[PDB]
């Protein structure tokens, strides 16, 4: 789970493997990562559950050119 | 695992990398349900993971090391 840095910091880091396959089908290369959070508690927000913000972030997979050569 | 000695703090243990292994087929039940084939270990890759109830801060962190298993 997200655990956070120091006890006095306020920064969670976590260790994710890219999966090559969610759910009965593989990841594609190029495909478009999004990876969205609720905060529930936004700089808007009173209190705790007042507003919904959400944020996300654009993450990206390796694209190279699966060149396919002979020897003659 | 076995100490290193009385009070070193230091486990040490080993086996010997067998040339063919059975793949589990899923971890989603106990007991585990192993494939009906097995397959030679060689070029995959040995992974060990040490779970540790209490890291420096004094929580669970999930640590381990990575190897292959070569071939000639």
């Amino acid at each position: 789970d997200f655990r956070e840095t120091g006890d006095s910091t306020g920064i969670f880091q976590i260790v994710i493997e890219i999966p090559e396959s969610l759910s009965n089908d593989k990841l594609e290369r190029g495909e478009e990562i999004i990876l969205e959070y609720t905060d529930w508690g936004p700089s808007g927000s009173d209190y705790v559950g007042d507003e919904d913000e959400d944020v996300n972030l654009t993450i990206y997979t390796s694209n190279f050119g699966a060149t396919v050569e002979l020897d003659q | 695992l076995v100490e290193t000695g009385a009070a070193t703090g230091v486990f040490v243990g080993d086996f010997q990398i067998p040339s063919f292994w059975c793949r589990v087929s899923d971890t989603t039940t106990t007991p585990y349900t192993y494939a009906g084939d097995e397959e030679t270990t060689t070029g995959l890759d040995i992974e060990v993971n040490y779970v540790d109830f209490r890291d420096a801060s004094g929580e669970i962190v999930e640590v381990g090391d990575s190897a292959g298993v070569r071939a000639n």
